[PDB]
């Protein structure tokens, strides 16, 4: 017999400044929603629009594909939760895509021990950007950080790699195994999750 | 030496945008955090009448000559409000020291960036017409009102627009660098 509780759009994220997704949750202490409707309008327009894609983003999600996403223009959005008994609206949320950018982790992290001849040996680390970022036209700019540690060390060593997709680390400990990860952020935005580790045995003859 | 010019221009535009974002956030925290000041920031920028690309495909459709000219117009349109921001803040009895220091730096670096951009234009397009047409900011009376809520909201709109236009300028310059120097193989 209860109408749904008040829902809340609690997260939006853009992985690449070309699309974005928002996620909402129920407002417990109400009945079970049988439908949700997310609507929004844009700054400097009057037209009200509906979520264009309720599927792609999974449960309780609105995904905005490329044809619905633009930068430097606020989205004013709201979700309602309805059942047979009534309905409830979230607060309005003000979202600008420019400020919600967090990339996926970089890909293909690979590590190699390099021993030249009389001249410091080193660890060579290489990786690729996340897929679906447009670095080539300069639409998107990515910066990177590596971290590495042997098991049981209390602190990770962090190296800022700037915009390179490779890096060289000199002073490792001979005989030690290292866990290595990489993460990236836009020029202006949030760090990605760290990539899964790649593992590297640094040989005794270092 | 285009490559050196574009690098320095991009260092400045990234730096300016970052300072503008930090200034906005200090100001918001400190003066307007608990409010529908955001709800009032909607559609009120002096540059909004300029045709500015809003996604990658519009940027790609815009040719380079017009694109460089757009960036210069935006930067030239900000001379006036940045001068008044600094002047008014600096003229307070009790000037918020972190906010003022950033405003001063963006005022001074925005001038240097516009100098770099005019050098770039003279290299890449040596005969672009010498005609200014940039939009006029004329928001000084609202920055000067005694009514604190109106005053604060006018400052909030100014810094929200600054943070937006510095972001555009920075992004458009990164696109143009890639395009002009690297044929879109950055
Ligand atoms: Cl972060
Ligand atoms: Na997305
Ligand atoms: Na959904
Ligand atoms: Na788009």
């Amino acid at each position: 017999m209860l109408p749904p509780g008040k829902p809340e759009i609690f997260k939006c994220r853009s992985p690449n400044k070309e699309t974005f997704t928002c996620w909402w949750r129920p407002g417990t202490d109400g009945g079970l929603p049988t439908n949700y409707s997310l609507t929004y309008h844009r700054e400097g327009e009057t037209l009200m629009h509906e979520c264009p894609d309720y599927i792609t983003g999974g449960p309780n999600s609105c995904h905005f594909g490329k044809q619905y996403t633009s930068m430097w223009r606020t989205y004013i959005m709201m979700v309602n939760a309805t059942n047979q008994m009534g309905s409830s609206f979230s607060d309005e949320l003000y979202v600008d895509v420019t400020y919600i950018v967090q990339p996926d982790p970089p890909l293909e992290l690979a590590v190699e021990v390099k021993q030249p001849e009389d001249r410091k040996p080193y660890l060579w680390i290489k990786w690729s950007p996340p897929t679906l970022i447009d670095l080539k036209t300069g639409w998107f700019t990515l910066l990177y950080e590596i971290r590495l540690k042997p098991e049981k060390a209390a602190e990770w060593e962090i190296h800022f790699a700037g915009q390179q997709t490779e890096f060289k680390i000199l002073s490792l400990h001979p005989g030690q195994k290292y866990l290595v990860q990489v993460r990236c952020k836009p020029d202006h935005g949030y760090w990605s999750a760290w990539s899964p580790a790649t593992f590297i045995q640094i040989p005794s003859d270092f | 030496m285009l490559r050196d010019l574009f690098d320095r221009a991009v260092v400045l535009s990234h730096y300016i945008h970052n300072l503008s974002s930090e200034m906005f956030s200090e100001f918001d925290k400190r003066y307007t955090h608990g409010r529908g000041f955001i709800t009032k920031a909607i559609n009120s920028c002096h540059t909004s009448s300029l045709a500015t690309p809003e996604d990658k495909e519009q940027a790609q459709q815009m040719n380079q000559k017009d694109f460089l000219s757009l960036i210069v117009s935006i930067l030239r349109s900000w001379n006036e409000p940045l001068y008044h921001l600094v002047t008014e803040v600096r003229g307070m009895q009790e000037a918020p020291e972190a906010i003022l220091s950033k405003a001063v730096e963006i005022e001074e670096q925005t001038k240097r960036l516009l100098e770099r951009m005019e050098l770039i234009v003279s290299q890449v397009h040596p005969e672009t017409k010498e005609n200014e047409i940039y939009p006029v900011w004329s928001g000084l009376p609202s920055l000067q009102m005694a009514d604190e809520e109106s005053r604060l909201s006018a400052y909030y709109n100014l810094l929200h627009c600054l943070r937006r236009d510095s972001a555009k300028i920075d992004n458009y310059l990164k696109l143009l660098k890639c395009r002009i120097i690297h044929n879109n193989n950055c």
